[PDB]
RNA sequence: GGAUAGUGGCCUACCAUGGUUUCAACGGGUAACGGGGAAUAAGGGUUCGAUUCCGGAGAGGGAGCCUGAGAAACGGCUACCA
RNA sequence: GUGAAAUUCUUGGAUUUAUUGAAGACUAACUACUGCGAAAGCAUUUGCCAAGGACGUUUUCAUUAAUCAAGAACGAAAGUUAGGGGAUCGAAGAUGAUCAGAUACCGUCGUAGUCUUAACCAUAAACUAUGCCGACUAGGGAUCGGGUGGUGUUUUUUUAAUGACCCACUCGGCACCUUACGAGAAAUCAAAGUCUUUGGGUUCUGGGGGAGUAUGGUCGCAAGGCUAAAAAAGGAAUUGA
């Protein structure tokens, strides 16, 4: 009889049974309590603001390697420091110190030949203007 | 040699229902009425903060 | 009986001890205005609907009233708090 | 008495023999792939008290039923409280020997307990490691209980029981042997099956191992508060120089 009732007056039992087991599902619980954005990489937001502490890997020799691309920024709603990629050592010249970057996720699909694991954030804007605009020389970084 | 099989005994705690009720209050009871609305306003508010 | 435009524990007397509920009362949460409607999948469903129309509610927040057929009105008045 | 001995007790004669008497337990072989009970469980005889399955029935009421939280009954062994006796064995404990080997790690005594009455405790590998009720789907013999028929042998005859074996059929059990035109990961399964994707009724439940980490999520647990020390061939050696 497949465990469930089947009678034509059994909708009440069916409905309450399904309500209990819906609560016992996993993602339903997160979606109703509001904890998916507590499991999100840095809370709910899409991007995340930070202060550039130090440009790491400046004393490396071989250019355009990932340890040269890396920086170390501290997120401002946590006081919590974490690293971040910056493409193009030119853009590494653009980001110096006390800069208020806007990190975002990395979202890679495949690795590279010299990539660092666990560096999950990249830099989108610096001091209010976009890194790509600064690199393409559309704009100018205002101090 | 001998091959004496060993046996599983019982569980301790892997149930979503008791995982909810294990607080002093009821995590099932303290909930909301429009979870998708709550999700998109949480997104937008976190971005503005 | 009073009061109201009028029914009515609406309110005052004097009376009986009743009313709701495992068919979930009561109390809690709601980032809860309700609906026509919007999106999606094959069907079933699920999620949105502050927002061009309809209805209700409000005018910083308790409370109170004047005029008037119509208001507990706030681009009316009075006292309190902020 | 062990593998080996030793504590132990024996001229007031142990161990042994005979004749007994007392005590409290226990109910051997007979004992089965048999039986009873809702399960845990249940074995000497006889009697009493109630109860129950199954069969048989041209008896009787006429849906009175199935599944089901709450609660209730019962629940091995050990365990607790208060009584009883206390033979046997015996967690703790006290001891003997610590002998090579543990191949062949014990012995002696014994508190609680074992047993019994009255109350608690409510747990087991409490297992067919598998919710219940109903129905259908293979053959084969058995064995237990009841019944029907026949056939003889054992039986006995106006006395109080007319039972036993054989065979055929039949219900209802405990099981078993072959296999599935089925199912499956496969072992296997007469149900874990009911023609490819799904509806006979119904209660409960769900969304692997070790590791490494953080804990405000939590329960528990500690210590002391007069008390001190300062380099060697300046060797080895029945083996040397």
């Amino acid at each position: 009889g497949k465990g469930k009732p089947r009678g034509l007056n059994s909708a009440r039992k069916l409905r309450v049974h399904r309500r209990n087991n819906r609560w016992a599902e996993n993602n339903y619980k997160k979606r109703l309590l509001g904890t998916a954005f507590k499991s999100s990489p840095f809370g709910g937001s899409s991007h995340a603001k930070g202060i550039v502490l130090e440009k790491l890997g400046i004393e490396s020799k071989q250019p355009n390697s990932a340890i040269r691309k890396c920086v170390r920024v501290q997120l401002i709603k946590n006081g919590k420091k974490v690293t971040a990629f910056v493409p193009n050592d030119g853009c590494l010249n653009f980001v110096d110190e006390n800069d208020e970057v806007l990190l975002a996720g990395f979202g890679r699909k495949g690795k590279a030949k010299g990539d660092i694991p666990g560096v999950r954030f990249k830099v989108v804007k610096v001091s209010g203007v976009s890194l790509l605009a600064l690199w393409k020389e559309k704009k100018e970084k205002p101090r | 040699e001998q091959s004496n099989k060993q046996h599983r005994k019982a569980k301790e705690k892997n149930t979503a229902k008791k995982k909810l009720h294990t607080q002093g209050h009821n995590a099932k009871a303290f909930a909301v009425a429009a979870p998708g609305k709550m999700a998109r306003t949480m997104q937008r508010s976190s971005d503005v903060n």
